[PDB]
This record gives C-alpha cells, sequence and structure tokens, in this order.
C-alpha cells in the first residue's frame, strides 16, 4: 500500500501510476545496462518517468544514511536468499568463475556491503547517473513517452 | 487532446540517437548544397515568372513616366 518505504513506488500507489516497475543492473565483461523497467498504462508513462528520473538523481545528489542502511539490509536480504538453496548456489560458483575467476565469499560481499554508506552512494550514483545519455526502450502505446531530449533533461536537474 | 490518445499508430518502430554522441552539422555543405538546390530546382518556376514580370512593369512603368515627364518636340511654335 501507500506505505511502501521507496519513494517510487508510495507515489505508484498514491496516484495509481503503474501496473509494475522494476530495478535492474545486468553485468557483461566491462560493460552492462543498469536501469529500470516499468508497466504503466498509456495515461502515466510521462509521470513515471519524471519520479523514477526524480529518484534517480535525489540518489544521486542528497541520499540519506536511513535509506542508505534500508538498502544495505535489503542487498543483504537480497544475496543469502539468492544463495539459499543447492542450484543457485551452483549457478553462483559457475557464474563466479566465469566472470570473476574466484568465488567471492558471502563474508567479502558483506564486507563490500559495509564499505559501502551514504557519501560513497551518491558519488557511485552521480558517476552512472547524472547527466549520462540513456538508453531507451518503449513498447506499445507509448506516444505519452517523452522524447530523448526530455529524457535526458530529466536525467539531469537544474539545481544539482 | 494530450499525448497519449491523439493518434492511432501500429506496428511502427522508430530510431534515434543521442545530441551528445551525433554531429550538430552532419555534412552540412556536401549534402546541404545538393539539397538546397534540389528545393531551388522544384520551387523556382513557380516564383521567379511572376517576380520578373513585377520587375518587367517597374521598369517599364518608370521609363514612360520618364517619358511622359520628357517634352514632345511637336510644339516648336
Amino acid at each position: 500500500g501507500v506505505h511502501l518505504s521507496s519513494p517510487l513506488a508510495s507515489v505508484a500507489v498514491a496516484n495509481k501510476l503503474c501496473q509494475s516497475f522494476q530495478t535492474f543492473n545486468i553485468s557483461y565483461s566491462d560493460t552492462g545496462l543498469l536501469g529500470a523497467h516499468f508497466v504503466c498504462d498509456a495515461m502515466s508513462i510521462d509521470d513515471m518517468v519524471f519520479f523514477l528520473q526524480g529518484q534517480w538523481m535525489r540518489l544521486c545528489t542528497s541520499a540519506t544514511e536511513s535509506e542508505v542502511t534500508r538498502g544495505k539490509n535489503i542487498l543483504r536480504n537480497a544475496l543469502v536468499s539468492h544463495l539459499d538453496g543447492t542450484t543457485p548456489v551452483c549457478e553462483d560458483i559457475g557464474r563466479s568463475l566465469l566472470t570473476y575467476g574466484r568465488r567471492i565469499p558471502l563474508a567479502e560481499w558483506e564486507s563490500r556491503i559495509q564499505e559501502v554508506d551514504a557519501q560513497m552512494l551518491r558519488d557511485i550514483c552521480s558517476k552512472y547517473f547524472y547527466d549520462q545519455c540513456p538508453a531507451v526502450a518503449g513498447y506499445g502505446p507509448i506516444e505519452q513517452l517523452p522524447d530523448y531530449n526530455r529524457i535526458r533533461s530529466g536525467m539531469f536537474w537544474l539545481r544539482f | 487532446r494530450e499525448f497519449g490518445n491523439l493518434a492511432r499508430i501500429r506496428h511502427v518502430i522508430s530510431y534515434s540517437l543521442s545530441p551528445f554522441e551525433q554531429r550538430a552539422f552532419p555534412s552540412y555543405f556536401s549534402k546541404g548544397i545538393p539539397n538546397v538546390l534540389r528545393r531551388t530546382r522544384e520551387r523556382i518556376l513557380r516564383v521567379a515568372p511572376p517576380f520578373v514580370v513585377v520587375y518587367l512593369i517597374y521598369t517599364w512603368g518608370n521609363q514612360e513616366f520618364e517619358q511622359s515627364k520628357r517634352k514632345n518636340p511637336a510644339m516648336y511654335e
């Protein structure tokens, strides 16, 4: 409901904007796609783009320690919940040896997570999000989906 | 009225790049000059004959006005 911690989903349930959204971080050998994907009605695409870009730049500029430690706890739970089970453990082992060349233990993952704090989060988010040219893929009734110029103009702020 | 319910478009795919990744003036002269020449050739025969007959009427009117202000040599006496 409206009591969700994440501001984007709270705004979505308050305004009945979207049917769904997700954040993804797909990685390949020294490259990747970091972003979001949402399913929404044709009359709310501009609002979801505006609110998602606002949340991205809020993390870029004024991300706070409370949501940083909330995201840290969510990431710890996500990593352990994924690595619970023989099939995902074997998948992690094979993928880790193919990509990293070694199997990173959960202790090392937790050490990196504890290394992440608010200033580091806003610095890395400003490096990878702020004033960057995005890739947009729209499918369906996407007439209200803004053009690339408006999407990029949302991908910066005039007040930092 | 607004975006979303303007038209009915199906099965149309649009491709665009970043302004920060593509050139602002991609072959500005080597393709701009033939395009301007083609547009001029396409729309030159609809404007130039009226403007030339304006020029002809202007010169004719000025000339015959000067000739009307000229003295007729019939009145020697």
